[PDB]
C-alpha cells in the first residue's frame, strides 16, 4: 500500500528485457519482406547474444575507450605511428580503406537481413550487426586517419575514398565485399556476407594481419583490428542460424549448396591473391607463407568446423575448392606482377623483394624465383625505381605479348600468358560487346545473368588515354600538386612525378581490340 | 614450446627495430595531415565526424555527389544497381550534404548511450531502495500506464523497423548514420517501456508485466487504431527511404508520437503522482530531439533548398505531409478516446487541457517542420479535427 | 580509341544541351524511354555512350522528374506512370507476364525491358520497387533450378555468344 | 590429445616442395570435418589472466586437448568438441565487476558455434538446431 | 635541436632494449601476484577495491589495526597525533574493516558521476528543445519551487561542509573514501539544485535564479529554522568524526533531509505538473541511497556490532540518536509549516497525506537505522509531533 | 505562457554554476576553522580553476579512460610490464608507495585547507583537491 | 632571444668541477628573481598537435621567448612573461569538442601563476593579487 513495500534494491537485467522481444512483432498482412528473395523457409529462431539497445551501446562504448586510449595516448606517446617499416604503413594505406568499404557495405547487407528476418530476436540481432558495421567503417576510417597525423607518409592514407578510384584493384574490392554483400538476394547473405564472408575470410583479412602488422612494427592496427573481430561472434551468430533454418526447410535447401559455391567463389577470387599479394609484397618482416594461412583458416579451420559439420546436414564441400586452392598458392604471386606493373595507378609506395625476401620467395614456393623473381629483377636492372629512367612495367609487358585482362564479372586482373593460379581466357562478344572471363564459375554468372556484370573496367574508361594524365585527373597527386602518391620504392629520395610518368609514354590500349 | 613461431615484434625488438629505423626516411614525404582533407566542411572547420563518416559510400559521378565512376560490379537479378537513384522521389545536388548537427559518428553515439545504459540501473537500484512508487496513483499506474504506455512499446517497435529498408537504400553514409542511428533510439524507446514495466511488477504484487494485455490494446483497440495503421503503412507500405524517415519522424513521431510520450504519459504522470515514468520518458525524449536535429538537416536544410531541386522535393514533401497528417490526426483522434479512461484534473484532462496540449504539438510542428517546407496548416483545424473524438 | 576525361566531356555535354529542350512530360517520357531501349542493359541497340550513359540517364531523370513536379497534378505523382497508364495496373500486367514467362530466358528480358521501360521517374518509386521485388524472386528462382546443370559450352550457344577466343 | 590442434599441426610442418605435395594431394579437394573449435582472445590485463588461470587451468584439466598459441596480438586457442569461460569466475580472479558481457570485450573470434548462457561463455563443435 | 639530450626509450630504442633484455631474469623472482594480498576480504575474493585502499593510511599498532610500529614522525604543538584515538568515542578492534559495499574507489565513484554530468547537459538541452516546462503549474514554479527548494541548497551545502574534519580527523582509508564521496555528492546537490534554477530562468521570463530570496529563507523563514539550527550543529558544533557522519547521514538526511528532498519537493512535483525537477531530485536520492549503504556498512556492521565494543559504541549512538532526531523533529515540525502555502491535493497535501508522508519517513528510519542499532522509537509519537506544526 | 515558450536548445556551463558559489556560506556565530591556526587573516579569494562537482567528474574520467586504456589494453599487449631494466622496476617499489602516503596524507592535509577556508570558493577548490589526493592514492 | 630559457642554459651547461665551481659560488646560494614561466605538457595526439600547430608557430610568433623540448614523455616549455594556449584554437585543430577543461586533461605542470578565462588557458609570471596592474583599460 502507501507505507509497505519492498525495498530491496532491484534493477532489471538485459537478458530480463530480451526475453519479451520477441513479442514485440504483430501479425498484418503486409508485414513481410520487401526484398527479392529464393527464400520463403520458417525462421522464427532464437539470438545467441542476447543484447538490449542499452547494453549494446555499454559493450561497444568500453571497448572504445580501451582502443582510443592506447591510441591516443599511449602509442603517441611512444611515437608508435612512426615505427612501423615503411613497406607496411603502406600496405595498411590499402587494407584499412578496403576494409573500410567492406564495412560499409556490411551495414548495408545487414540492413538487409533486418528487413529480410521475420522473428523480432532475429531483427533485433541483425540492428546491432548494422550498428557494428558502423563502428568498423569509422575504426578503419581511425587507422588512416591516425596513419595520416604520425606516419611519415600521410598521402594516400589521407584520401584514399577519392584516389582508390584510379585504379584496378580497387574494382574487385568493390564487388568481393561490396556489390556481392548488396546485390543479390536477401535471406542468401546469411550465405555470403555472414557463413562465408564473415566465418571465413575476416579472421585471415582482420584477425591474423595484426600479427604481421606487429612483426612490422605496427601496433596501431592490431589495437583497433583485434577490437573490431570482437563484434564478428554475433555476425557469425547471427547467420548460421539462419542458415539453419534454410537446413530444416527442403524447399530451401534445393538452393543453399549453390548459393554457397557462388559466395566462396566470389570472395575468395580476390580475397585470395590481393590478401596473398599484400602480406608477403607488402612486408619486411613475414609470419608465415599465405599459403599457410589460407591453410589454416580457410581450408582446415573454416572448411572443417563450419562446412564440413554443416556436410552432416547437405551442406557440399564448395565445388569451386580444388580451383581456390590452386589461387591460394600461386595467384598472389600473379597479382604481384600486375600490382607492380601498374604501381602508378595505386595509391601506395610498392618495394620490389630484395634478397632476402627472395630467398624466402623460392624456399616457401619453390618455382619462384625462376618466372617471378627473374621478373623482378629485369624490372629493376631496367630502372623500375629510378624516376629518370622512362620505365614502367606494363608497357614492358606488352611489348612482350603479356597483355593484361580484366575479369568482367570479379574484376581481377588476369595475365594468362605469366599466370600460375587459376584461369583461363574466355573472350566472347554478345550483342556487339566484347567480354573477358577468366575461370568456370564467373563465366558460368556472366553466361547466366549478363545484366547484373556490366561493370566498365579501366581499359574501356581510360582507352588511349596517357598515364599520367589519367593520374593527374583523378587526384593522385601528393599536396605539391606534381609528386605522385604511389611509387616504386619506400626511400624518401628521387620520388616520381607525373613529368616522370608522362615521359614513359605509357597509353592504355583496348585489350581485347585483338579479338 | 609452442609449434608456431613466437613473432617479434618490430616495436621492441632490437634488431628488428633497428632494420626498421633504417628503412624509415628521415622526413615526412607530405605535409598533408588532415584526414580526407578534401571534404568540404559544413562548419567554421572540418570535423573529426566528417572526416571519418564522409564520403566512405563508394557512390559513382552518376548518383550525385559521388566521386567514382563506371557502373557496380555486381547488380541484382534484373538489373537493380548496387545503389541507385530509383531508390527515391528526392533529388540533389550531392547526396552526402547531410550533416548531423550533434555530429555523431559511432563512438559518441555509443558513449552517450552507454551512460544512460550505466545510470539507469544505478537509479533502478535507488528508486526500488527509496520505495517512492508507494506515492502513485494505482488506477493510473495499473489502468493505463501499464497497459497503454505499454501498448505505446508496439508505435515505437514498428517505427524501429520502418528503418530496415532505409538502412539499406538510402544514399550516403551520413544518411545512412543518421537513420541507423534513429533506429536503435526506437526500438531503445520499446525495451525501456517493457523495461519500467518489468521494473514496477518487481515492487507491486499482482502487477503483470507480460507484453499479452499491451499488445491486444495495440491490435485491437480502437484507441491505437488510427496510430496502428499509420505505422503499418510507414513501416511496410512503401520503401521511398526519404519518404519513411519524413513520414515517420517529422510527420507521425513529431504529432502523434510526441503527443503520446510528453502529453500523456510524461505530463499526466506528473499529475498522478508517477515519480518513475518521468525517468523513462526523458531518455525518449531526448532522443526525439536529436533525431529530429539530423532529420531537419536532412530534408529542411538540404533537400527542401537544394539549389536545383528544392521546389521539386518539396512538391513530394507536401503530398507526403498532407497524406500523413491526415493520418496522424485520425490516429490522434483515436488516441484521445483515452482521456474518458482518466481522473478528471482541471487543466490537465479536461477539454481546456487537451486543446492545449493539441495546440502545443500542432503549433509546434507547424514551427518545427511545416513552415520549413512550405506546407500550409491551419493549428486550429487540425485541434478541432482531433477534439471530435474526445468525449466531454 | 581515345577516350575523353571520366567526368566533364563533349558527348556528356552534347547529350546535357539535348535534355535541356526537353519542355513536356509526354516528350521526355519517350525520350527516357528510347534512351534506355537504345543505350542499357545487354539488350541494348549501342554501346557507343558506354561510359556516359550512365551519367546521362541521371540528367534525364532529372529533367523527367521536374517536369513532373511543375506539370502533373499531385495524385498523378503517386498513381500513375508518366505514359498515362495506371501505376497498379502495370505493376500486375508486368508480374503477371514474368509468371507466365516459359523459361529464364524469357524471364530475364521481361524483367530488363520493365526496367528500361518503367524505371523512375516513369513510374512513382514505390510501385517500380515493389514490381522489381516480384520480378527479380521469379527471375532468381528460375536461374537457380539447376544452376550449374548446363555446361558451359552449351550455355554459350544458349546465350548466343560469339565466341572470339578460347585458351588452351 | 593435443598435436592434432597445433597451429602448425600436420601439412603445417611442411615446406616447400613436401606441402606443395600434400596441399595439393586430391583427396585433400575437399573439406574434412573438424571437431575443433578455435577461440581468439585479444591480449589484455583481463584476457591474460584468464588464459594462465582459467583456460590453462581448469579448462586443460577438463578439456586435455586445448592449445594455446601466442600469436603476438592475441592468444590463439585450438580444442575438441568446445571451450568454455565463466566470467563469474573470471570476475573472482580479477577482483572486479564482469558479467559475460564485459567478458566478450576482448573476445575477438571463434571458429564453432558460440553462445552465452548465464554467466558462461561458450564455443561449440556442436551444430545446434540441427545435432539432437 | 634542442639544448637537454633527447632521451631514448628503453622500451622501443634497439641498444637499451638489448640492455635490458639481457639484466632481465629468465624466470619470475616470486609467483605472489596479488597486490596486497595479505588484505582480509570482505567477499568472497579480494576486490580490486579493497586492494588499492586498504592500508593505504600508514596506522601504527597503537591506533586499533594499524600495522606500523612506533610514534608518528612529527605530531602538532601539545602533542596531538597526526592521527589518534582522542578523535572520535567509538572504539573497534580495527579501524580498516569498513567497506563500501558500492566498492567505490575513485575510478569508478567519478566514472558514475561523468555520466550523469553528461547526461545532464543533454536532457536538458533536449528539455529546453521541447518545451515541456510549459505545463508546470505556475505558482508551484515561482513561490515554492524556486523559492524553498532554492532554500534546501543551504542544508544540502551545510551538510557538505560538515565533512571538511572528517576527511582530515578519520582513522582508515575505507572511511575516509566513503566520508569524502559522501561530502562531494551533497555540494553536487546544491550545484544540481541551484542548476536547475538557473535552467528555469533561461526559460521563463522575469524567472529570478538569484541565491538571494533563498538565502534569505534559510537564515530568518521559521520553515527552515530547526533544520539550518541542526546542520550548524552538525557541522560547526562538534568534532568527533563518527558522530559528524552519523547524525548527518544517519539521523538528519535520513529524516529531515529525506522528507524534504523525497516526500515534498519530488513528490509535490508530480502531483503539480512539474516534469523537470524530478530528473534532479532522481541524482540526489540516488546519491541518498548510495551514501547509506556505505555509513550503514561503517556504524551498524562495523561500529555496532564491533566484537568487543559494540554495546560501548551503541551507548554513544544512541545518545546522539536521542539528540539529533530531536533537532530532526523539530526541524520537520517548522519545515511542514510550508505545507500553508501549497494548494491543497487530496491524499498528499492534507493532514492525511502529511501522516503517511511522515510514517514513511519516520517508518523507514526505524527499519533502516534505528532498529539496528537499538534504538527505541515510537513510530508514531514522532509523527504526531512534526504534525503539531501542521496547519490544518 | 501554457504555449509560448523559447525552445532554443539550452543547458547550464559549469562556469554558470560556479558564480553562485560563494553565495552558498552563511553567517553564524560558530562558522570558523576547528584547528589551531596563527593566520587569523581575511581570506575571500576567487578560485582560479572553476569546477563544480559534475564538471569535477568529467574531467577526471576523461583522464582515467586514456590511462587505462593505454595500461590495461595496449602496454599489456606490448608486454611492457616486464621490458623494464630490474634495478628501475626496484626503484618504483619505494618511489611509488612512497609517493602513495604522500598522496594519502595530502587529502587529510587538504581537508585541513577546506576547514580553515573562510570562503565557499576556497572550501570548493580544496575539495576538488582532496578529491584528487584520492585519486592519486588509487594512481600509485 | 631564448637562449636562457633553455633547460640546459648557463649553469647547466657545465660539468664536473666548473659546476661545482659555479654552484656554490656565494651569489647563488640565494634565489634570483626570475620572470619565465614553466609549462610541462604530457604527451598525446591532442597535444602534440597542439605543440606543433599553436605554441612552436602562433604561440613562438607572439613570444619569441618560447623554448620546448623533448622530454620523452612530455614536453616541458619555458618563455619570458606567460605562455597561453586557446582552447577554441585547439578544437578547431582537432575538429572535435575541446572546452578548456578537456585542454587540462594532458596539461600535467606549471611553474608560475595559472588559470582559466573563458576558453584560454594562461600560466603567467603575474603575481595576481600582489602585482598592481599599469592599465586602466
Ligand atoms: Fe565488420
Ligand atoms: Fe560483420
Ligand atoms: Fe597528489
Amino acid at each position: 500500500d502507501a507505507l509497505k513495500v519492498n525495498r530491496a534494491p532491484v534493477g532489471v537485467e538485459p537478458q530480463e528485457v530480451h526475453k519479451w522481444l520477441q513479442s514485440f512483432n504483430w501479425d498484418f498482412k503486409e508485414n513481410r519482406t520487401k526484398y527479392p528473395t529464393k527464400y520463403h523457409m520458417a525462421n522464427e529462431t532464437k539470438e545467441q547474444f542476447k543484447v538490449i539497445a542499452k547494453e549494446y551501446a555499454r559493450m561497444e562504448a568500453a571497448k572504445d575507450e580501451r582502443q582510443f586510449g592506447t591510441l591516443l595516448d599511449g602509442l603517441t606517446r611512444l611515437g608508435a605511428g612512426n615505427k612501423v617499416h615503411p613497406r607496411w604503413g603502406e600496405t595498411m594505406k590499402v587494407i584499412s580503406n578496403f576494409l573500410e568499404v567492406g564495412e560499409y557495405n556490411a551495414i548495408a547487407a545487414s540492413a538487409m537481413l533486418w528487413d529480410s528476418a521475420t522473428a523480432a530476436e532475429q531483427k533485433n540481432g541483425y540492428l546491432a550487426q548494422v550498428l557494428d558495421e558502423i563502428r568498423h567503417t569509422h575504426q578503419c576510417a581511425f587507422i588512416n586517419h591516425y596513419y595520416s597525423k604520425h606516419y611519415h607518409d600521410p598521402a594516400g592514407h589521407n584520401d584514399a575514398r577519392r584516389t582508390r578510384a584510379i585504379g584496378p584493384l580497387w574494382k574487385g574490392m568493390k564487388r568481393v565485399f561490396a556489390d556481392g554483400f548488396i546485390s543479390g538476394d536477401a535471406v542468401e547473405c546469411s550465405v555470403n556476407l555472414q557463413l562465408v564472408g564473415e566465418a571465413c575470410f575476416t579472421n585471415p583479412l582482420i584477425v591474423a594481419v595484426t600479427e604481421w602488422a606487429s612483426a612490422n612494427g605496427d601496433e596501431i592496427t592490431p589495437t583497433v583490428f583485434l577490437s573490431v573481430e570482437t563484434d564478428e561472434l554475433r555476425h557469425m551468430a547471427n547467420g548460421y542460424q539462419t542458415v539453419v533454418s534454410i537446413a530444416n526447410d527442403p524447399a530451401s535447401a534445393k538452393f543453399l549448396n549453390t548459393d554457397l559455391n557462388n559466395a566462396f567463389w566470389t570472395q575468395q577470387k580476390y580475397f585470395t591473391p590481393v590478401l596473398g599479394y599484400l602480406f608477403e609484397y607488402g612486408s619486411k618482416f613475414k609470419v608465415e607463407p599465405w599459403v599457410k594461412t589460407w591453410n589454416r583458416w580457410v581450408y582446415e579451420d573454416w572448411g572443417g568446423i563450419w562446412i564440413g559439420r554443416l556436410g552432416k546436414y547437405g551442406v557440399e564441400s564448395p565445388a569451386s575448392l580444388r580451383d581456390a586452392k590452386r589461387d591460394a598458392y600461386w595467384a598472389h604471386h600473379d597479382l604481384a606482377l600486375a600490382a607492380y606493373a601498374m604501381w602508378p595507378l595505386g595509391f601506395a609506395r610498392l618495394a620490389l623483394p630484395d634478397e632476402e625476401d627472395q630467398a624466402w620467395f623460392e624456399a616457401n614456393y619453390p618455382g619462384w624465383a625462376d618466372h617471378y623473381g627473374k621478373i623482378f629483377n629485369e624490372w629493376k636492372k631496367l630502372g623500375y625505381e629510378d624516376p629518370k629512367s622512362g620505365f614502367i612495367p606494363y608497357q614492358w609487358l606488352l611489348a612482350n605479348g603479356h597483355d593484361v585482362y580484366i575479369d568482367r564479372v570479379s574484376q581481377v586482373p588476369f595475365i594468362p600468358s605469366l599466370a600460375k593460379g587459376t584461369g583461363s581466357l574466355r573472350v566472347h562478344e554478345f550483342n556487339g560487346k566484347k567480354h573477358s572471363l577468366t575461370d568456370d564459375w564467373g563465366e558460368r554468372q556472366w553466361l547466366i545473368e549478363p545484366e547484373r556484370y556490366e561493370c566498365h573496367n579501366v581499359f574501356e574508361q581510360y582507352e588511349g588515354r596517357e598515364l599520367s594524365e589519367v593520374i593527374a585527373e583523378g587526384h593522385g597527386v601528393r599536396s605539391d600538386g606534381k609528386t605522385l602518391i604511389a611509387q616504386p620504392h619506400t626511400r624518401g629520395d628521387n620520388l616520381w612525378t607525373l613529368e616522370d610518368i608522362k615521359r614513359a609514354g605509357c597509353v592504355f590500349p583496348d585489350p581485347l581490340a585483338k579479338f | 614450446p609452442q609449434s608456431s613461431q613466437v613473432t617479434k615484434r618490430g616495436l621492441t625488438d632490437p634488431e628488428r627495430a633497428a632494420i626498421i629505423a633504417a628503412a624509415v626516411p628521415d622526413h615526412a614525404l607530405d605535409t598533408q595531415r588532415k584526414y580526407h582533407y578534401f571534404i568540404q566542411p559544413r562548419w567554421k572547420r572540418l570535423s573529426e565526424y566528417e572526416q571519418l563518416s564522409c564520403y566512405a559510400q563508394p557512390n559513382p559521378d552518376w548518383i550525385a555527389g559521388g566521386l567514382d565512376w563506371g557502373d557496380w560490379t555486381q547488380k541484382f537479378h534484373g538489373g537493380r544497381p548496387s545503389w541507385g537513384n530509383e531508390s527515391t522521389e528526392l533529388r540533389t545536388t550531392d547526396w552526402y550534404r547531410h550533416r548531423d548537427p550533434a555530429r555523431r559518428w559511432h563512438h559518441p553515439y555509443v558513449k552517450d548511450k552507454s551512460e544512460e545504459a550505466r545510470y539507469t540501473q544505478r537509479f533502478l537500484a535507488a528508486y526500488s531502495s527509496e520505495g517512492s512508487i508507494r506515492t502513485i496513483d494505482p488506477y493510473w499506474r495499473d489502468e493505463i500506464l501499464n497497459k497503454y504506455f505499454g501498448a505505446l512499446l508496439y508505435s515505437e517497435y514498428g517505427l524501429f523497423n520502418a528503418h530496415s529498408s532505409v538502412g539499406r537504400d538510402c544514399l550516403s553514409d551520413t544518411i545512412r548514420q543518421t537513420a541507423v542511428f534513429a533506429a536503435l533510439d526506437k526500438v531503445d524507446n520499446a525495451q525501456m517501456i517493457q523495461m519500467e514495466r518489468l521494473f514496477i511488477a518487481k515492487l507491486v504484487p499482482g502487477f503483470d508485466a507480460s507484453t499479452d494485455v499491451p499488445k491486444k490494446i495495440w491490435t485491437t483497440d480502437p484507441i491505437y487504431s488510427g496510430a496502428r495503421a499509420t505505422v503499418q503503412e510507414i513501416w511496410q507500405g512503401v520503401q521511398d527511404w526519404n519518404e519513411i524517415l519524413w513520414a515517420g519522424h517529422a510527420v507521425y513521431d513529431a504529432t502523434f508520437g510526441q503527443f503520446a510520450r510528453r502529453e500523456f504519459f510524461q505530463r499526466l504522470a506528473t499529475v498522478y503522482g508517477d515519480t518513475l515514468t518521468p525517468f523513462f520518458t526523458a531518455q525518449s525524449q531526448t532522443y526525439f530531439q536529436t533525431t529530429r536535429g539530423a532529420i531537419d538537416d536532412l530534408f529542411v536544410y538540404c533537400l527542401a533548398n537544394d539549389s536545383e531541386f528544392g521546389a521539386h522535393n518539396r512538391t513530394f514533401l507536401n503530398a507526403w505531409t498532407e497524406h500523413y497528417l491526415a493520418s496522424s490526426v485520425a490516429a490522434l483522434k483515436d488516441f484521445v478516446g483515452l482521456y474518458a479512461k482518466v481522473e478528471k484534473v482541471a487543466g490537465a484532462t479536461d477539454r481546456a487541457g487537451v486543446s492545449e496540449a493539441l495546440q502545443r504539438v500542432f503549433g509546434d510542428w507547424k514551427i518545427d517542420y511545416a513552415d520549413k517546407i512550405g506546407f500550409r496548416v491551419d493549428v486550429d483545424q487540425k485541434v478541432d479535427a482531433v477534439l471530435a473524438g474526445y468525449k466531454n | 580509341a581515345k577516350r575523353e576525361p571520366i567526368h566533364d566531356n563533349s558527348i556528356r555535354t552534347e547529350w546535357e544541351a539535348k535534355i535541356a529542350k526537353l519542355t513536356s512530360v509526354d516528350q521526355a517520357t519517350k525520350f527516357i524511354q528510347d534512351f534506355r531501349l537504345a543505350y542499357t542493359s545487354p539488350f541494348r541497340k549501342s554501346y557507343d555512350i558506354d561510359v556516359d550513359y550512365q551519367y546521362i540517364e541521371r540528367k534525364i531523370e532529372e529533367k523527367l522528374s521536374v517536369l513532373k513536379t511543375e506539370k502533373l497534378p499531385v495524385a498523378d505523382l503517386i498513381t500513375k506512370a508518366t505514359t498515362g497508364e495506371d501505376a497498379a495496373a502495370v505493376e500486375a500486367t508486368w508480374i503477371a507476364k514474368i509468371k507466365a514467362a516459359k523459361s529464364k530466358y524469357e524471364a530475364e528480358r521481361i524483367h530488363i525491358e520493365f526496367r528500361q521501360l518503367y524505371k523512375p521517374p516513369v513510374l512513382p518509386v514505390n510501385v517500380f520497387l515493389r514490381t522489381d521485388a516480384a520480378l527479380g524472386t521469379v527471375l532468381m528462382e528460375i536461374r537457380n533450378t539447376d544452376y550449374y546443370g548446363t555446361p558451359l559450352e552449351g550455355l554459350r550457344k544458349e546465350r548466343g555468344v560469339k565466341v572470339l577466343h578460347l585458351q588452351a | 590429445s593435443s598435436a592434432h590442434n597445433a597451429y602448425n599441426a600436420g601439412i603445417m610442418q611442411k615446406t616447400g616442395k613436401a606441402f606443395a605435395d600434400e596441399f595439393f594431394a586430391e583427396e585433400n579437394q575437399v573439406v574434412h570435418e573438424s571437431n575443433a573449435v578455435v577461440l581468439v582472445l585479444m591480449k589484455s590485463d583481463e584476457i591474460d589472466a584468464i588464459i594462465e588461470d582459467i583456460v590453462l587451468k581448469g579448462g586443460k584439466a577438463k578439456n586435455p586437448s586445448i592449445v594455446v598459441e601466442d600469436k603476438a596480438g592475441f592468444w590463439w586457442i585450438k580444442a575438441d568438441g568446445a571451450i568454455e569461460i565463466d566470467a563469474a569466475e573470471a570476475g573472482e580472479l580479477l577482483g572486479k565487476p564482469f558479467s559475460v558481457y564485459d567478458l566478450l570485450i576482448n573476445v575477438s573470434s571463434t571458429v564453432g558455434r558460440a553462445y552465452t548462457l548465464g554467466t558462461k561463455f561458450t564455443i561449440t563443435s556442436e551444430l545446434m538446431g540441427l545435432d539432437r
